[PDB]
């Protein structure tokens, strides 16, 4: 049910990776995904959101245009085409527009090391 | 009986009956009104206190707006013998004691329109919206101007009254989003229109300059850009080029090919651009209009479930069709409608648990059944299917233009004011005097409201132009009548021509595919609808 | 989007707050008035105007804020 | 070296490209020339004897046609003082000894043009064609008329010379198939246009009949249909309704709403209909043309199968591409092409091409490689992508109209013939004398060829109409100038406006999807092209 | 390889049947189908033609609009929606337009009794 | 489209005629000059203007004609 991130291999500067956010608790259309990371020592940072409901795949200020997000409803996976030395997490807000207040981001992933 | 009043707490399944209703006919609640968790607080009583008393807020907009034709002229205050009519109109002139018991009554019902959403927004949600910061500033203009008109430049009252009237009526404010999204496309094709006239007035300068055309009319390069501008319009047509034609018959070939190119390629390829950027900006608005009701169908979904996990059960579906008060029996719906869902999960044998399942379910019902019922010719068909469709479908695209002709009137009343007089002498040789227009005037506000209609139709449109350039003396009066042309070759080709084409192709689609779907299946399909709209 | 070290956050006036806490962040309070389940209530929340009173009581932190789709933590 | 003829030896590799080339640029071969067994017989030599000497047959069509502006007038034969120019043109008037050494030269190249496909069709394949019967009859008219013009009614010479010229140039004959497929749609919307003017002239006759309009201009009923016809056109615009505006200002609301409806709903919903029957009749012609490619690509397929089975061999596909002369390394492509083609038989490993597999193959190679070699701005792009595309793409839709203005000229030279004289008295009070249009005349073939241009542009188009109703006396001269309106604001809205819209939408999808041609796939697919055609 | 007709059951007046013309020698797009019948005692009569190649499904004078023809390329079958007391046959002309001379109609079906 | 009981047919002048022969019709001469295979040559064809000479020689019949898609037997 809970989150699985995948695609977090060993990346070189220059090129990049392509993530994936696997799920088994009906986690597109309804419970939509958020990519939030954390560089070591830092706090968190939001890097990508998505609605498979509204069809809006929107993301941040400091990564705007850098990092591309997509999905796969049929396997409930949220892809993410990519100092990015970071630790990526996924997230399941129930809301999409103002998920700060009432959704939160309920279930967080297991962790990775990108 | 009546289900309108329910800000007084409805049930968790009975508070659905509004937000599921407000996706059907496309109303809007504010995203700040949905921002609170309950959606039944004091922020919701005080939106239904708006849209119920919403006729004191829209017929005020005409009580505001039509005080412009019932004003005075700007300037009989210097001049002599007003009451002797020097070609003026017909309406009365409201005196200053009649403009104060009609600008306070207009500005008692306009602050209560503008300082009403403070009863459903905050002291800081309100003031950060900019279609709201403006409409407070527009009123403080009208509140300063009422203060000035009580105890005694160029009087910017009647331009604000248009601008309030645009922002207040929703569809005119929504239309004006297209025209500000279309504008970067249009100023390019305007900037290649000018390069057509700039080039073709240079060969017309060059070719004819010695001979009998280019000594009579085509004198200098100013008055050939000017003449070849009016031949672009076609309205000047043999009278430009007679004395080139009378002296050599071959110079029609320049001029019968210039107006061939100028009208049939370029004017259509201004129409083709402005119909291309109407297709893109309109669907950009429909996809901004879908989320205005799709946000409702995540606020619809997000009251059904208790723990917010993202599901509805089958009986949990069926318990709400009775809340619709539309269809008779309960078990014959979801046994039929789940098959009508093209992509059902079928995770359980009963329920289908996603939010985008419900997002098209509660929209498919509003088309097939249409059974809410609140108690409170074949040969000539496809034309009048469109011709009846179009009368309220152009009232936001012909109310923008009426609020462009109510800007130019107020400009034109002030720039070109009480000048066509029966005392005037340089009037009586212009084309206004010989054609006898000499009314269609610009002295009153409804003298000049009609004049801009004749300029809009382009029937003899240069008689007013060539006569006001001689009454004001300048060449700068030209620029009033060229800018009217340009904006209403956006507006009369965008908002009117390009719409009546694509409105015919939809009452072509509801006649061609009505026969097709009548023979294809027994009920409505959702995938043929998604493919047929993506074709024309 | 600024924390304060009884913990507060900054800056979307009353419903723009989630309040979290080796570990991935665990959610604690959505809306700063609604304890998320499975967790003891020694962590409570309160919206105080332009401040978010996240709250320590008992002895034995990444507040959040969006408006439309862009979301602003603390740190 | 020379690959022009190649139909006389005509081998299985040599005659293969003789027809596989003729599917590329879409040439015509007669289905009678194809239905013979060999396709290399006595008939095929005598079609390449046509399309090689095909410049003596098309530049004759002007030498035929432009003898009309170089004729005489019909009627200075009764009248007195021809050489004194009574407002005539400037071209010379060919004498009868100059019309006989120029109508035999023109009719030595019609009994060579029309009796040439007796050299590739039979004595009975010919005369059962319903077009080929016409062009023999048109010449026997011109052969009778040359006989009459040798030894001495209304002289139907110059109407045949248009009609030969339409049937002879292929694209004008092909355009005129649309206009006869569109005509049943257009006469309906003409018959509801007419009901708009019939109704709105009845209220305009009813409403104003006592007052100062309906005594002055709106006198009878028929002279309000007539006036409100010209207000439909907009060209009459305030001059119709001034004395109903001078007497009450309120009655512009009838007239500022009639020309609002008449021009912005109805004229666009004549344009939208005539757009709509242009979309259907054009694709009905493309599918009448695409099926002629497949006539060749079943004659291409069916020369190769000497076994006569149904499919061709992969090594045979490659070894016949050597005669194709497109690329050097032959067998490294056809194995790649089987994945490039969406389908494949796969009953065998290699020798399996079904006849529709080949039917799209030879329409793919000519579009991707484009290498035969017979030795023999971003902001302003999408406009001039179309504006350069359009100049030969309207020459069959602006050569029909030039052959409508060459019918009406010859009518207008004969109906309105020698009337605008400097001896005339009813002339000098019409609008031709005061606006000074005393050329633009109809007293000759290129006086009146230009006059119809001014009537076509609609620049002051009723000056000529209201003059010839007064010079000929009758109201029946109106019907010449209403017929020109109806026919040619079909033609100037059908094939000229609606084409330039749909030709902009093709140099807009060859710029938007051109980005997809370098990003989605480097090599061309067949199903994406079929999906993008229906989608826009 | 050779032809199979099917759909020829026992028909009542009023209603009608729906035929099928099965094939295994690549007999659409290349070798296209013709429906020709024969009432008992009579001569033959052509009742329906088709191109899966040209996409033209055209048929006769005395049956024009009565009898509908369609196809299935994926199983090489030519359907036919239907005093029609007749014996239906199928046919494989190679040429479609003027099949009178240069195709013949090569292979005839096994027969039926409609 | 009329036969004649050495057999002829009627009426599309030279390449619109094939000639056939308990039995389904067997094809015999496509083109009315080209003996189809598997067949003894006692049956030959000849196009004679507006007549189609199907031919009986040895001792031990549904001619055909289209133009575009509509086809006319004999009987
Ligand atoms: C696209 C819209 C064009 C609008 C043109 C404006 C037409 C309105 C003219 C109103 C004139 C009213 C005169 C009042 C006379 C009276 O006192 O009775
Ligand atoms: C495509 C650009 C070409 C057109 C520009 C040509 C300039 C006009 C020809 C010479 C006239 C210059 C303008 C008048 C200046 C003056 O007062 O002398
Ligand atoms: C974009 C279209 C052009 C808009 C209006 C055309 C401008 C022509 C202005 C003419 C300038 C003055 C004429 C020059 C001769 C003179 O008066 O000395
Ligand atoms: C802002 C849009 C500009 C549109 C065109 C403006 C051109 C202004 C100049 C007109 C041509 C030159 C003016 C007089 C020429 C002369 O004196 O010979
Ligand atoms: C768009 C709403 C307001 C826009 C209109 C602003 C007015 C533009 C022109 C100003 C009018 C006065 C003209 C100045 C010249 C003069 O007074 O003679
Ligand atoms: C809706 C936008 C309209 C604004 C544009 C209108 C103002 C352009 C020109 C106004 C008059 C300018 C020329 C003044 C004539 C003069 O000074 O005599
Ligand atoms: C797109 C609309 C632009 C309006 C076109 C230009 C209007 C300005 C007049 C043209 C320049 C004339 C200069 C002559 C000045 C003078 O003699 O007083
Ligand atoms: C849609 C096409 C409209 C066609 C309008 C016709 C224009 C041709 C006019 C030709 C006039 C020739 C007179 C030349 C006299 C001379 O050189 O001696
Ligand atoms: C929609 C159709 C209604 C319009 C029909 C108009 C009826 C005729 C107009 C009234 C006057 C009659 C005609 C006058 C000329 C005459 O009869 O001599
Ligand atoms: C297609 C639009 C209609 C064409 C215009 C029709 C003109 C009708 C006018 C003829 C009647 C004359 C007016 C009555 C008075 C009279 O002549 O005695
Ligand atoms: C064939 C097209 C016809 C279109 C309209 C034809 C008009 C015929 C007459 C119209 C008005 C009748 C005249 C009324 C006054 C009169 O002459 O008595
Ligand atoms: C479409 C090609 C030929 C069609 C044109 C045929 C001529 C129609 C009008 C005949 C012209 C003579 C007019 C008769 C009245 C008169 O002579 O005054
Ligand atoms: C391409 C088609 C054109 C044919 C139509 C043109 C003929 C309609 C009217 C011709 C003149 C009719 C009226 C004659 C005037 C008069 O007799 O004085
Ligand atoms: C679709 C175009 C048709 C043409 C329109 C009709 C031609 C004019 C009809 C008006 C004639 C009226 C009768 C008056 C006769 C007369 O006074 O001699
Ligand atoms: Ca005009
Ligand atoms: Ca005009
Ligand atoms: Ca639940
Ligand atoms: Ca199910
Ligand atoms: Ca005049
Ligand atoms: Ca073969
Ligand atoms: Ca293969």
């Amino acid at each position: 049910v809970q989150l699985v991130e995948s695609g977090g291999g060993l990346v070189q500067p220059g090129g990049s990776l392509r993530l994936s956010c696997a799920a088994s608790g009906f986690n597109v259309y309804s419970y939509s995904i958020h990519w939030v990371r954390q560089a070591p020592g830092k706090g968190l940072e939001w890097v990508a959101s998505i609605s498979s409901y509204y069809s809006s795949t929107s993301y941040a200020d400091s990564v705007k245009g850098r990092f591309t997000i997509s999905a796969d409803t049929s396997k409930n996976t949220a892809y993410l085409q990519m100092e990015d030395t970071a630790v990526y997490y996924c997230a399941r807000s129930y809301w999409y527009w103002r998920t700060s207040t009432l959704g939160g981001i309920d279930y967080w992933g297991q962790g990775t090391l990108v | 009986s009546e289900a309108i009043t329910h800000g007084t707490p409805f049930q968790k399944a009975a508070a659905l009956v509004d937000l599921a209703e407000d996706g059907i006919g496309l109303p809007v609640e504010i995203l700040d009104q949905s921002s609170f968790g309950e959606s039944a607080r004091y922020y919701f009583i005080f939106t239904r206190l708006d849209l119920i008393w919403s006729l004191n807020y829209f017929a005020l907009l005409f009580l505001n707006f039509f005080e412009q034709p019932l004003w005075c002229e700007k300037n009989p205050k210097p001049s002599c013998k007003d009451r002797d009519y020097y070609y003026l109109g017909e309406l009365p002139y409201l005196t200053n004691a009649e403009s104060i018991i009609y600008e306070v009554i207009t500005l008692a019902i306009l602050l209560v329109h503008t300082f009403f959403p403070i009863s459903y927004e905050g002291s800081r949600i309100f003031w950060t919206s900019r279609l709201n910061l403006v409409k407070v500033a527009c009123v403080v203009i009208l509140f300063v101007d009422v203060l000035v008109d009580f105890l005694y430049p160029f009087r910017i009252a009647p331009y604000v009254r248009v601008i309030i009237f645009i922002l207040s009526i929703r569809e005119l404010r929504d239309t004006l989003v297209l025209l500000s999204g279309m504008l970067g496309t249009y100023l390019n094709i305007l900037a290649l229109w000018m390069l057509f006239l700039l080039f073709a007035s240079w060969i017309a300068f060059v070719m004819f300059e010695n001979t009998q055309q280019g000594l009579t009319v085509f004198t200098s390069y100013g008055a050939t850009l000017y003449q070849m501008f009016i031949l672009f319009t076609t309205s000047n047509n043999p009278d430009v080029w007679i004395p080139a034609y009378k002296s050599s018959r071959w110079s029609s070939v320049f001029f019968v090919l210039y107006v061939l190119i100028g009208v049939y390629f370029v004017t259509n390829l201004i129409l083709a651009v402005v119909y291309d950027s109407f297709k893109e900006q309109l669907a950009k608005q429909v996809s901004g209009m879908d989320q205005m009701k799709r946000r409702m169908l995540e606020k619809a979904f997000g009251l059904i479930d208790s723990d917010k996990n993202g599901e509805i059960d089958k009986n949990q579906c069926i318990k709400l069709f009775e809340q619709l008060t539309n269809y008779r029996t309960l078990p014959k719906i979801s046994k039929e409608e789940f098959g009508l869902i093209f992509d059902e999960l079928d995770d359980t044998r009963d329920f289908k648990i996603n939010k985008d399942e419900f997002a098209d379910l509660c929209q498919a019902i509003a088309l097939r059944f249409q059974k809410e019922e609140v108690p409170s010719v074949q040969r000539y068909r496809a034309f009048i299917a469109t011709f009846i469709t179009l009368i309220p479908s152009l009232m936001p695209y012909l109310g923008t233009i009426f609020c462009v002709l109510c800007i130019y009137c107020s400009i034109g009343v002030q720039v070109f004011g009480g000048l066509v007089n029966a005392g005037n002498k340089k009037l009586f040789e212009t084309e206004l005097a010989e054609d006898d227009y000499l009314l269609f005037n610009f002295n009153d506000y409804p003298n000049g409201m009609v004049t801009l209609f004749n300029l809009l139709v382009m029937g003899n449109w240069q008689v007013w132009m060539e006569s006001y350039k001689d009454l004001t003396g300048t060449w700068w009066s030209i620029t009033y009548f060229v800018s009217f042309y340009v904006i209403t070759i956006l507006l009369l080709l965008n908002l009117v021509v390009a719409f009546v084409l694509e409105a015919f192709f939809t009452e072509l689609d509801l006649e061609e595919e009505e026969k097709c779907q009548g023979q294809d299946s027994q009920e409505k399909r959702n995938r043929r609808r998604s493919a047929g709209s993506k074709s024309r | 989007m600024t924390q304060s070290p009884t913990i507060t956050c900054r800056a979307s006036v009353s419903s723009a707050v989630a309040w979290y806490q080796g570990k991935a962040p665990k959610l604690l309070i959505y809306s700063a008035s609604s304890l998320y389940s499975g967790v003891p209530s020694r962590f409570s929340g309160s919206r105080s105007g332009t401040d978010f009173t996240l709250t320590i009581s008992s002895l034995q932190y990444y507040c959040q804020q969006s408006s439309s789709s862009l979301i602003t933590f603390g740190q």
